């Protein structure tokens, strides 16, 4: 009897969905079908550097006092880009659900991108990135994009190259804002105490003026610095995408995996439209890195072939534990109707991902895992003292066994 | 290995056999290679043999000569 999140598109295209719950608090947001892949290396931080101007004032609310509104109610403003969608969420209560949903109208469209502030938006982003490279896993995830995707506008980070981050202007942002904010690429998604009619009428009142090959590829990127007290290293192959089912199975399967020798070790399976990265991202001393990985691959080559049905079950209970992800929060609900939107296209309840869960046994986990992990080549991204890190002749022999 | 050396900011990409072609312009470039390694060390490695070439001959020659029967000798 999960919920549903009643869906209403706008003739712009804007599908406006919400979840109601008792939570007298509600989080709405506005989720964008743009981000780094669809930049062409001309513009590679214009969602991002976007995303700094967002909230520095409008055209109807110039500077802070747009700011201090979201202040007066005591509601809390967040936005995040990843290399396919760009988010803008408030969580609010729910008494002040009209003039939230005007605010992130302002935010979509009516923006104010303010030359002084272009500069002063450059300086954080120019030194955020001029110290980001300090967060490593930041660093080996990026390398490890870079690597597999090499060629296509997967490769490139959502930051962008500081060149990029110091050239830009207002107009090229504002191809941007017009060229990837179109209406029928947006969702408005409510989560919690909400009514779906209100939200409707809120979205036609405001926010009806919205305008209406993927490769992967193998390769050895090592980015040594033995300077740095631990490694990073992060191996994966390419993954389903987001329609793909059996991605449910290869959760059930990283669940699995688990994590049991060296610290760090960890597992994730991101999508992008029809691909995506199916891996491992451990970090360790000098010399576990090779056990570890020794260690890694032929946990991945055991699910390939004596994969039991102890350890399915025990995966799949992690897997449907772990629907907590939608858990009832307005937010992480929130968040998950946005994606849910712009990627399946609807809102797959909690009972489906149970069937699909539960119709999932041992003999097809090893398929699927033959199918995606067996016999593939890796793309592997090192940073840190990673000469005892194997290069891609041992990394790819392990990725099969002999017997 | 991880105690070999210790190195900095070297980064090193690099790509699967099974992505790149085997022989990638193999007689493209390799006779131009082969043909400019040859040029740099033909000068110190060819006279040694050249002159020892010579001396082999003329030892034999010289030889042949001085079996060579002396006409002016029992005469």
């Amino acid at each position: 009897s999960v919920p549903e999140t009643q869906v209403s598109i706008l003739d712009n295209g804007l599908r406006v969905a919400s979840e109601q719950s008792s939570h007298a608090t509600c989080t709405v947001g506005v989720w964008i079908d743009a981000g780094s892949r669809y930049e062409t290396e001309k513009n590679n931080g214009a969602g991002y550097f976007l995303e700094h101007l967002a909230f520095k004032g409008t055209k109807n609310r110039p500077g802070n006092a747009l700011e201090k509104e979201v202040e007066s109610i005591g509601a809390h403003l967040n936005a995040y880009s990843t290399r396919e969608h760009t988010a803008y969420l408030i969580k609010a209560l729910s008494k002040d659900l009209p003039k939230v949903v005007e605010l992130l109208a302002d935010i979509v469209q009516n923006s104010s991108l303010e030359d002084s502030q272009i500069e002063k938006e450059r300086d954080v982003i120019l030194r955020e990135m001029q110290e980001n490279d300090a967060s490593m896993q930041n660093v080996v995830f990026d390398y490890l994009h870079a690597t597999a995707f090499q060629g296509t506008p997967l490769a490139q980070a959502v930051e962008g190259p500081s060149e990029n981050v110091r050239r830009l202007s207002r107009t090229d942002l504002t191809d941007y804002l017009n060229r990837h904010y179109k209406a029928p690429r947006m969702v408005l998604a409510a989560a919690g105490g909400v009514e779906h009619q209100q939200l409707l009428d809120l979205a036609q009142k405001h926010l009806s003026s919205v305008s209406r090959p993927c490769r992967f590829t193998g390769s050895e990127i090592r980015h040594r610095d033995d300077a740095l007290p631990l490694a990073h290293v992060a191996i994966a192959v390419e993954g389903p995408g987001w329609a793909n089912p059996d991605n449910v199975t290869l959760q059930v399967a990283n669940a699995i995996i688990g994590h049991y020798l060296c610290q760090s070790f960890q597992t994730f399976n991101i999508s992008y439209s029809d691909t995506g990265l199916l891996g491992a991202h451990f970090v360790c001393d000098a010399m576990s890195i090779d056990d570890m990985v020794f260690f890694l691959q032929g946990q991945w080559m055991r699910l390939c072939t004596s994969a039991t049905e102890s350890e399915v079950t025990r995966g799949k209970n992690i897997l449907r534990n772990a629907l907590v992800s939608h858990l009832d929060g307005t937010t992480p609900v929130c968040e998950d109707i946005g994606r849910s939107l712009l990627t399946y296209g609807r809102r797959i309840p909690l009972a489906e991902w149970e069937s699909r869960i539960q119709e999932v046994d041992a003999q097809m986990l090893r398929d699927i895992c033959s199918k995606y992990f067996y016999d593939q080549c890796p793309a592997v991204a090192g940073y840190g003292p990673i000469e005892q890190l194997p290069d891609y002749n041992r990394i790819r022999s392990g990725m099969f066994w002999l017997r | 290995f991880g105690n070999l050396a210790r190195i900095r900011h070297v980064i090193s990409y690099s790509l699967s056999p099974f992505e790149q072609r085997a022989f990638p312009s193999y007689f493209s470039k390799g006779i131009p290679n082969v043909l400019r390694r040859t040029r740099e060390r033909i000068l110190r490695v060819a006279p040694p043999f050249v002159v020892v070439y010579l001396i082999y001959t003329w030892g034999n020659q010289e030889f042949e000569q001085s079996k060579r029967k002396n006409p002016a000798m029992y005469e």
